[PDB]
This record gives structure tokens, C-alpha cells and sequence, in this order.
């Protein structure tokens, strides 16, 4: 019954890109591009490519677990057994990760939503099925990523306020401070080691 | 049949604010085969078609034809657009004069209602009808062959009465708005503490809307006049 | 042709009503305070703006109900003459 | 000539979606979606599905004339006659429809465009073939649909101008008034029951 | 006659995605995304995927009724009977749902539109065919979802107005206040627990 | 449509309060110093702005949290009445 | 060898529109539209349209050379071989053009930066491939277009300076002089018949 | 195993465009275009086109390393062996390049990111795998390109501030000095021979 | 930079000529035409 | 909610110091001359952005670094 | 920060120079005469003024490749 495994493989990387990471990094990078003026990066090329690279990068530990247990075997050179424990154990790994970062509030509200969960009486979070687990995790990750990105946001707005206040204290009302902000922002963005530190912050103490 | 296809498809796409990207691309493609399967008929030529179809050079000619009409036919709408544009310049839109914000937002203010009014107004007499009649006239003039573009080069270099008709429409508007701005200056001279953004903007906005009312009526009649003018220009250009 | 002109006249008149009131309120506010930016002059730059904001907010408080009503009537009428618009 | 019938079963409902209806409905729905801000509906799924459903909805009576006379026999268990009179009579019904909504001006002008009808001198619009019937019909329907769509557009653009007017009056030179316009419009779109009434208007007194 | 079941299966997920849910969630989420400034989410990836997940999530109880009565048997390993009562009873459940959320006004307007309804003598709302039921339901769900979304819209527009008011009050005419808007909006979006309440609300008290 | 009118009135009143306090503080400061830009005039350009900043800063320091609270209440209500807004 | 010729045909007109013309006219008309206040013309319809029209017109004579020696030749009445020498000779004409207007400085920098020319040691400018030839020519056209564009720019800036001088001399310190600029510029833009002079000059005293 | 090589060929040029070059050139050119006022160039045509030409243009010496070892044979007219040493040696060249321009800090942080790198504890940068090499290089190139671009930025903003200072020193508070800035910038942009030096400097001191 | 100096010389001399009102605007007309002429002397 | 408020209070206090000094210089200038002056003001303000900048920037620098650190604990 | 600091200092000093000379040129009737002075500035100063910026700007991009 290899059919479903490979068809859902053709389907799945989209759902994965919506499933663990790839939310937070793309969000933060768009927040960064909302400063500095223009897009300043090609939305059709750069930020999404970076998102994919860093995404597989960060998932490499979960993929390592599935690589030892699941992935290495379906390499058609091992002629692996039909997928019974591959699905269940990869779901268990995804479960442990998801429950690392999913709220219970979302779990119970979505449980009342499915109305299979209400009749089935699910108590353990491992007894919540993967399909039920996914969107709650997505929403929780959205909230955390959003919090992180706007706490990032605050200082640049402080700088813009400073530039305006100075000009208007001198009375230079007719000016586009944004452009004068354009260089200064980047300075901090680079001068604070902020690019590398942001990447490492998200990366290392996202997973740990 | 392809030749008329790439005379018409240029027509349809090149002429968007008559038939635009609001229409799904799957509905902008079939009109080509429609109008062509109409037009192409009675041109029954059975000859030996070149290796690789050297008459691809003929294709070049056909494309240009469609494009011509569209941009020239864009003059009417645009004169109205220009009218609306300049008026909102003295009211609100020109505050995007500054280094690049997010998108051209203030395009949408006023001129788009003019675009809708002008595009609807065609449909009393004809929306796409006169364009296609002139195109059939071009079919009569230049059906096809190697001699591809007679005098198209100097036909292209031409003059269009864009701002001429814009002024014909908006003369008293612009003069009165100039006078009102000078009245704002007299208000400043009366008291040097006005900080015009504290005062002027509301007044010029309200005045702009009132004048747009009376000029929409004058627009109806000047529109029929403008339609006749552009018809003459197109007759000249396609016959030359 | 004629019906389209009727449409445009009515539309611009509705716009005239709703866009007319608050902008006139703001006009009166700015002119009056600028006249108070005379004797006992007291010009910094911006000050009258503040009252301007108040006025417009009060405008939406004062007018609102019948304002909505206006659109409703015409909007219903629009769909009616939809069947005579073809 | 059974082959043609079934290969056209594969192909033709697209040409039909460009043939009688499906134009004005999709157009009007796109007009509805170009206000209110973004797409706000899934361009690839919802509006197209609605157009198809409503269009077959419209055409149930012409297909009913065919169901009595044409459809019941080409049930492939009957091995029905090659489609001469099936086509001719369904086309008679389609003709009555098309001439319900085709302008004579467009008829004559496109007849001159074809150079077929101009030489052949066709007088009855039933003597205009479906081939000649199609383009004038499509263009006339386009004119009617654009008229209807912009008359629908009117109040929403009025609201946009209103909010922009208040803002430019208050000196709100920098704002995206579109967003303030986004909610107000729909109040009318919903509160006047204009969605149901508009569907009814086009639907019924299109057919009548 | 297994054919039609599987062909209409290949057809049907589109019609279902346009037929009960998935309208309102996608609508509301694009509406959320017109706040906060830019798209800020991938239109081609995230939100529509969330809509799909929540879609099947929500529809699971109707599928549970069908799981008891329909779904369990057409599992091709059970060799199930041709679909007589599967269709009838799943249609009964779908009917009760659609008539939970369809206006009768739209029902009668499309009744006159089809002219199928006028001749076929349709009296009960269960005697209106599913085909007739679909577009009216779509219209009504459009109205409800739209109204919900724009009533969600208004406050962020209020905040934008406030920021612009402050800026122009001190005279910072030349600014793009939107960016200074971006952080504050988020806090409320997070501080209200608002996306979680939104999902829970739509989910639980859509179905109930 | 009555409900829509009530909605607009409520939202605008909340705007009134939230935009009422801080600009009122700024207005008080600017009025006092501008009146001191009269007798003993000493009017150059900008000076009161500095004191203005103090007040404005304190406002954004002191007011913020409970101010958001206002929206909190209304926003929660909306979601609830979402189910009765259908 | 039809395949690659036709695939690169699907691809190439973009690179051509970036290859000879189309830069300078677009920049010129954008500089024209940056005076007069707003865009005052459709960014998305007319002006770059004229750029394309003038571009194809201006590239007509290269196509005339390729018309005598290539575009007359593929005929069955000419009994032609597949496209070997057609491409070579059209490229020779294109080469003569590109070397009409390409710098040597840019050429050598671009030679060694590809390192294909650096290690391969190319001597003739015809031995520099078209790919290496394009971007340097584009850069030189950019510099010339910019010179002409800002020397277009000067007058309306002078008008604005005059208006500001008037207002400040009369004590009209508070004004947005740009608006007063709008009509006068427009009048001048017509009153000297200058748009036609600009277009005729650009076309003719470009190509002749 | 020709399949993967050619499918990933269809896939890859995007990832390459995000992988070595194409970042810095496009970024810098957008920085150039945010001076001089408007877009001043076609966003959808010219600058990124120049970036692509300059991109593979620049990538050619690595391709020469392969031309000796990889490229010559996958010219499919050579019928070349399966890709064993092609991949290894192209990866070695890519390794030496990436290590020319990759920081160690990013390397270690992203190694802790991957968490297979943390478990495996890789020491040599040639022992970092290619996928491990990619995103650290992306981050480093981002920092370098951003530094370059905003260092280019600074003088034009200086000019803007100075013109404002002049006008305000003269009491001309009401002006949009940006437009008067527009011509002056161009002359510096040319008067230095500065774009040629920029292109040459990127050129050689990127590769050498 | 000297060419810019000359352009500004002409333009500012005309500003001097200006700073009666109505016909004064007419002066600009003349120079505007001349500007476009030396447009093709900018390259 | 409380912690977010504390964060904003820190940011606003840093704003307070940075925006405190130069406007006090300009205040002194304008009071003295009002008891033309714009020119003197220009000097001071200009000098401020030259004179104060480095360590002033340093303030933001320090705090910005700290933010990124606790970015990891903001989850 | 080091190169950043150096760059910022140098840019601000160049700003000081250019913004310093025009009022020395400048040194309601007489206002009109004063206008001529500012105009003459762009006549008199510009070329070598540009040279100033020119020099530094050139070096910047050069040391751009060593500023990383």
C-alpha cells in the first residue's frame, strides 16, 4: 500500500510549510521588510527561499528523528515494510513537538469543533489525533511569532519618532523623514549584529 | 485564421479599460476566436505556406495594427482622467508627491468615477462597435501580405489633443481654484498665523466636489463632441 | 446616455451631502481659530487642528442616523431601476 | 457522428461558459470583489463555482426543451440519430434566448465584419447562424453587464469619496482611507438585502 | 454503477468547498490581513491552508453521521451496495445544515429563476433539489461572513485614525503612520486573545 | 440598519474618549505657554513644544494600559455578538 | 532545430525590451510625469505603452536588414535551410547596433568579471558574446537617459522656485505652492507645443 | 539516475539566484533607485534583468571549474557518465567559494540550528554539508550587500538634508526640496564615473 | 558641475527678472521652449 | 499584559532622555534671544546631532542587543 | 560599529561644511537682494563643492570592498 505514502508525500510539503516552522521566519522577515522603506527584497524570490532553507534547516532535528526511524527505510533500496509504525511514530514525534508549542485552549475549542472529539471523549493530548493537533499548533505559533516580531518592531519606530521630533523642533515640517531613516535603520540592523543574532535567537532557542 | 486572431487579441488586451483584467483571462481569450471566426470569412486562400512560415514577418505587421487603435482610443478616457486628475491635485491627491510610499493610492480618489461614467456612456450607441468597424475598414485597406506597414512609421509620430480637451472641460474650474488659492493667500496676509493646513484644505476640497458636479453635466455634452473628434483622427490615421 | 447622466447627477449630489457637512465644519473651525490666531495672536503652528478633530467626530455623532438612511433609499432605488437600466 | 458529441462533452462547457450566460454573473461578482478591498473571496474556487451553479441554474429551461426533445434520446443506451434535428431545435431555443438579448446594431455590424453575411444578405436573426450569432451576443451582453456593474459600483465609490473627503478636510493627508471605507460599504450590501435582490434581479428578469 | 460516484468524487471537493463552509473562514482571514499593513502572510500558502484544515475540522460531524450511515461501507474493501440510501440520508443531513443557514427568500428567488421550480411544483424545502439549494446557501453565507468580518474591521481603522490624529495634531503631516500602526494593532490582536476567540467562535457556534 | 447606527455611535464615542484626554493635556500646555508668548512676548518659534513633550510622554506612560482596556471590552463583545450578528 | 529557437522566443522579448531601447523613453516620460504634480497619466496603461511603440518602431530598421537577408528568406519559394546563418547575420546586425552604443570600459570590466572572457582572452567586440554585450550597453543607455531626463527636469523646478519666491515675498508663507504649479506647467506643456517636439525629436534624432 | 539531476535543473536556478549571487546586485540597484526620487527605472524589467545577466555572468568561473570537471560532459551531446564526481567536485568549488565569503559565527549558530550538526559536531567547514553551507552564506551575503547599499545611500540623503537646511536658513519653510534634489543627485551619480567603479568593484573584488 | 552652474545661472536670472504679475508669467514661456532645445545638448 | 507595559515604559524612558537634552539647549537659546534666533538654534541643533550622536546611539545599541537576547525567552 | 562610526562622523562633517557656507553668502526690501546671494551660491560654489562630495564618495565605494 505504498500509494498513499507517496501521494501524500506529493501533497505534504505544503502542509509541512504550514505545519511546524516557516510561519515565524517569513513573518519576521516581512516585518523587517516593512521597515527600511521599500520591499528591498524580491517577495517572489528571496524571503521565501530563505524561509525554505532555514525551515528545513531548523526542522533537521525532527527530520533526524524521522530519518533514523522513518525516512531511512522508505528509501526504496531497503524495501521497507508497509507504513504502520512509520506513520504512528512520526506522528508521535510531531505530537511531542506540537505539544511543546501548542496551547490547550485551542485544543479544547477545536475539540468541540470537530464533534468527533466530543463524542470520543479524548483526555490525553496524545489521544488528540494529528489532524486535530495541527491548526491549534499553527495558531499558537502565529501568536508567538507575532509577539516576537513586534517586540522587534518597537525600536525602529522609536528612531523614526526621534528624527521627526528633531526636525519639527527645528520646524522642518516639509520633509520625508522615512528616507532619512532609511540608512540609519540599516546601520542598527547590521551594527547590533542584529541579523545574525535574530537568526540565531529564533533558531537555537526555538528548538534547543 | 491566426492572422485575424492576432489582429483581434491585440485589440482586446491592448484595449483594457473597455475589456480589462477584471474579466477573467478565460473570458478574454474566447472573444478573439469569436470575432475572428466572424471576420476572417470570405478570405479563402489555399496556397503553399512557407517552411517555418516566413509570413511570420506579416505577423509583425498585424500586431502593431491592434496596438495602434488601443492607445489612440485611450485618448478619450484619459482626457477625462486628466481632468479628474488635475482637479484632485488642488484638493487631496498631490500629497503623494513625495518619495515612494506604498502604492499609487491617490489614483483611486476621483478619476476612477470618470472612468466608469465614460465607459458606461459608450453603451448607449456603442462600446466596442465603432472600434471594430474601423478595424474592418483597416481590413479593407490592408488585408495582408509582404508589404506590411505602409507609412505606419510617420503615422505613429502624431499629435493628440489630450490637455486641449482637458482645458475645454475644466477652464473655469482651474481658474476659480487658482483664485481661491489666492484668496487663501489673502487670508494669510490678513493674519500671518494661518498655517494653511490649519485652514485651507477643507475649503479647497469642498469647492472641488461642487465644481465636479456642474462639470459632470458639461462633461456629458463635451463627451459627445470628443467622440466625434477622435473618430475623425482615427479615420485619418488608418487611411494614411 | 440620459439615464447615465441622471445616475451621475444623483450620485454626486449624495456625495455632496455627506462630504459637504463635515468639511464645512472643519472649514468653520479653522477659519474661526485663525481669526483667533489674531488679536492675542499666539501662533505656534498647529493648534487649531485639535478642535478640528473634535468637530468631525461630533459631526459623525450628530448626523449619523439620517445619513445612513439617505444611502439606503437611493441604494434600494438603484436596484429597482436596475431592471430599467438594461 | 457520436465522437463529436462526447469529445465536445469533454471540451464545450467552457465555450458555453463563454456562450450564453456565465459572463455577466462572473463579471458582477468580480465587481463586488473589487470593492471591499482585497479579493476577500478565493478567486480560484468560490466565485467561479457560483457562476457555474447559477449558470446551469439559468439554463435549466433551454436544457428542458432539449430534455424533452434532445437529451432523453442520446442516452447512450438508445443509440440515437446523429445530431441534426437535436442541434437544430436546441439551437432554435438558444436562438430565441440570444435574440432576447442580442442587439440588432451589433448583428448588422458584425454581419458586415464577417463578409459572409454582408454578401449573403441575412434578414431573420434565426437565419444568422449560431456562428454569426455568438460575437454580437457576447458584446451586447458585455455592454449590459458593464452598465449593471458600474451602477452597482456607485454607492461603494461614493463611500470611498466620502471618507477621503472627511480626511482631506481634517488635514488627514496621510491615510489609507480605503480601509476606513472597507467596513461601511458592506453594511448597505447586507442591510439592503442587495445580495439576494441582485441575484434575483439578474436571475429572473434576465430570463422572464 | 460505481462510475458516477468516483467521477463526482473527482469533481466534488470543489463544490463542497464552495457549498457549506470555507467561504467564511477565508473571508474573515483575508479581512484580518487587510489590517496590520501588508499581506503579512503568504496568500498562496498559509491562510487558505488553515481554511482547508478548519473546513474538514468543522464538517467532521456531518461526516460522522455519514460515517455511521454512508462512509463505512463504500470503503472499497467492504464491497458496498450502489448508492441509494447513502445519497438520500447524507442529503438529509446536508439539507438540515443548509436550511439551518439558508434564507427562504433566496430559495424562492432562485425558484422563479430556474423555471424548473415553477413547472416542477416545488413545495417543501426538502423538495427543492440540492442543485437549487446550493447557490442560495452560498449567498446567505456570503452575507453573514461578510457582516462578521467588517464588524471585526472597524476598531483597527479607529486606531489608525487616532495615530494620524496625533501626528497631524503635532503637525507631522509627512509620515506613513501605517508603520507606527503596525505594532499597536498586534498587541490588541494578541492581547484580546482575539484570533483564538475568533476560531473558537466560528467553530463551535457555527456548528453547535 | 438601526443596529449599524448604534455600532457607529458606540465606536465614535470610544474614539471621543481615547482621543479626548491626551490632546487635551497637550492643548492645556500649549495654551498656557502661548499665552506666555504674549505679554513679555518673547515669541521665537517652537519653545512650548519642549514642555509639551513632557506631558505627552507622561500621558503615553500613564494612560496606555487602561486605554487599551476600553477597546478590549468592545472587541470581546463583538466576537460574542458575532453569533447573533449572523 | 526549431525547439530552442521557439523556447527562447517565448522567453526573449523581455530581455530584448531590456536590451536596446525601452529604457530611455520610459525614464524620459517618468521624469515628465514627475513634474505637473501627480502622475497625470496612467502608469499602468499609456506612457510605457508609448515607450514600447517607439521601441518597436525604432528597432524596425535592424529588422529591415534582417528582412532583406533573413525575414525574406525562410520562404518555401526560397528553399531555405534551417536557421543557421539567419541567426548569425541578424546577430551581426544587432552586434553593429550594440557596438554603436556600448562602452569599452564597461566591456572590459564585464569581460573579466565573467572570467569566460578573462580566461578565454577575447579580443574582438564581435567575439564578445551577446550575453556579455547586453548589460554594459544597458548601463550606458541608462547614463545617457538620466542626463537627458534631469535636463528635462530643470524648468518646472524653476517654476516652483519662482512661485515660492512670490509667496514668501508677499508674506504668503503658508501655502502648498505645488497646486499653483499644476495649471501653469500644464499650460506651458501645451502652450509651446512641446510634447510633440519631444516625441518627434526622441524618435527621429534617435534613429533617423 | 538522470531524473533527479534534470528535475532539479528545472527547480534549481531559483535556489541558485538565492544561493551565491543575485542578492547583492539587486539589493544595491534598488538602493540606487530609492535615491533620485521615484522608481526612476522599471522595477519589473530592467534592474533585476541586469542582476540576472551579472549573476550567471559572475557565476561563470565556478562553471569553468566544472567546465574542466563537470560542465563539459553534461552537455547532453556527450552522453556523459552518471553524476559521481560532477557533484563532488562542483561541491568542492562551491565550498571554497562559500568559505571565501561565509562567517564562522553564522556557521556555528546554524549548526546548532540544524541539531544534527550539534549532535554530529562538525569542525571543518568542508565537513559542513552543502545544505548546511547555504543559509549561513545567505545571511552573510545579506549583511554585506546591505552594508554596501546603505553606504551608497548616505550622500544623497546628505544632499537632501543640505537643501532643506538652505531653504530653512532662508526661511523658505514651505517647499518640497526633494524635486530640486532630483537633478543634483544624478550628476554626482555620473560625475564620479561612479556607477562604473561600483560595477567594477562588485565585479573583481567579489570574485578575484 | 559647471553645466549645472550655467543652467542655474539662466534660470535664476529669469527669477530675478520676475521677482506687473500677468505678463511676467509670459516670460517663463519663452525660456521653457529654449530649455527643451538644449535638452538635446545635455547628452 | 503587565510585562508588555513594563517593556514599553523602558522604551519610553529611553526616548525621554534622548529627547530631553537637545530641546533644552534650544529652549535656552530661544528664551535668551526672545528676551535671527533661528540661526543660532540651527547651530545648536546641528551640533547636537554631531556632538551627542555616538554615545546616544550607544544607548539604543545596548538595549537593542539585550532585546534580541531575550527574544529567545519572549516565546 | 567602528567603520559605521567613522562613516557617520565624516558624513555629518560634510553636512556641516555645505550647510555652513550659504549663510556666509547671505551676510522687506533688502530681502529681495538677499535672494540673489543664495542664487549666486549655486552659480559660484557648486563645482568645487561637488568635488568635495565627489572625492569622498568615490573613496567610500572603493573602500566599500574593504568596509566589509
Amino acid at each position: 500500500s505504498l500509494i498513499a505514502t507517496l501521494s501524500f508525500f506529493t501533497l505534504l510539503p505544503f502542509l509541512v510549510a504550514a505545519g511546524t516552522c516557516y510561519i515565524k521566519f517569513s513573518i519576521v522577515f516581512v516585518m523587517v521588510r516593512n521597515a527600511l522603506g521599500l520591499q528591498q527584497v524580491p517577495s517572489n524570490m528571496t524571503l521565501n527561499g530563505i524561509a525554505l532553507i532555514m525551515a528545513l534547516f531548523v526542522m533537521k532535528p525532527i527530520i533526524e528523528a524521522g530519518y533514523e526511524n522513518y525516512l531511512n527505510g522508505p528509501q526504496k533500496f531497503d524495501t521497507i515494510s508497509d507504513i504502520v509504525r512509520f506513520s504512528d511514530s512520526g506522528l508521535m514525534e510531531y505530537k511531542q513537538y506540537l505539544k511543546k508549542h501548542t496551547d490547550l485552549e485551542l485544543a479544547r475549542f477545536f475539540q468541540r469543533s470537530e464533534e468527533e472529539n466530543a463524542d470520543l471523549k479524548s483526555a490525553e493530548n496524545n489521544d488528540y489525533s494529528l489532524f486535530s493537533l495541527l491548526p491549534a499548533y499553527a495558531l499558537s505559533e502565529i501568536k508567538d511569532a507575532f509577539k516576537i516580531g513586534f517586540y522587534l518592531y518597537l525600536p525602529f519606530v522609536v528612531v523614526d519618532l526621534v528624527i521627526s521630533s528633531i526636525l519639527l523642533a527645528l520646524g522642518m515640517m516639509m520633509m520625508s523623514p522615512i528616507t532619512i531613516s532609511v540608512p540609519i535603520k540599516l546601520v542598527l540592523f547590521v551594527a547590533l549584529d542584529g541579523w545574525g543574532i535574530l537568526s540565531k535567537a529564533l533558531i537555537e532557542q526555538y528548538i534547543n | 485564421l491566426n492572422g485575424v486572431f492576432f489582429r483581434l487579441a491585440p485589440l482586446f488586451f491592448f484595449l483594457p479599460f473597455l475589456n480589462n483584467g477584471i474579466i477573467s483571462p478565460s473570458i478574454r481569450i474566447p472573444v478573439i476566436f469569436l470575432v475572428a471566426s466572424g471576420l476572417i470569412t470570405s478570405g479563402k486562400v489555399d496556397i503553399g505556406s512557407s517552411v517555418f512560415e516566413h509570413v511570420y514577418f506579416l505577423m509583425f505587421k498585424e500586431i502593431i495594427v491592434g496596438l495602434l487603435l488601443s492607445f489612440c482610443l485611450s485618448l478619450p478616457f484619459w482626457i477625462f482622467h486628466a481632468v479628474g486628475s488635475i482637479i484632485d491635485n488642488q484638493r487631496g491627491a498631490t500629497l503623494s508627491s513625495s518619495i515612494d510610499p506604498a502604492n499609487g493610492v491617490d489614483t483611486s480618489e476621483l478619476a476612477k468615477f470618470f472612468n466608469l461614467f465614460s465607459a458606461v456612456v459608450f453603451l448607449y450607441s456603442g462600446g466596442m462597435v465603432f472600434i471594430l468597424e474601423s478595424i474592418q475598414l483597416s481590413y479593407n485597406i490592408c488585408p495582408l501580405f509582404s508589404q506590411c506597414s505602409f507609412r505606419i512609421s510617420n503615422i505613429l509620430t502624431f499629435l493628440t489633443l489630450l490637455a486641449s480637451q482637458a482645458v475645454i472641460l475644466a477652464s473655469p474650474v482651474m481658474i476659480v481654484l487658482l483664485l481661491s488659492e489666492v484668496l487663501l493667500g489673502v487670508l494669510s496676509r490678513f493674519a500671518p498665523q494661518m498655517n494653511a493646513f490649519s485652514v485651507s484644505l477643507t475649503i479647497k476640497s469642498l469647492l472641488a466636489i461642487f465644481i465636479i458636479f456642474i462639470c459632470s453635466s458639461t462633461i456629458y455634452f463635451s463627451k459627445v463632441q470628443f467622440f466625434l473628434g477622435e473618430h475623425k483622427f482615427f479615420t485619418n490615421l488608418f487611411v494614411r | 446616455m440620459s439615464d447615465i447622466v441622471y445616475m451621475g447627477n444623483k450620485a454626486l449630489y449624495l456625495i455632496l451631502i455627506f462630504s459637504l457637512w463635515p468639511v464645512g465644519i472643519a472649514t468653520v473651525i479653522g477659519l474661526s481659530i485663525g481669526l483667533l490666531q489674531t488679536v492675542t495672536q499666539l501662533q505656534e503652528q498647529t493648534l487649531p487642528f485639535g478642535i478640528k478633530l473634535i468637530g468631525v467626530s461630533i459631526s459623525l455623532l450628530l448626523l449619523s442616523g439620517w445619513y445612513g438612511e439617505v444611502l439606503l433609499s437611493f441604494c434600494h432605488e438603484i436596484m429597482f431601476l436596475i431592471k430599467s437600466g438594461v
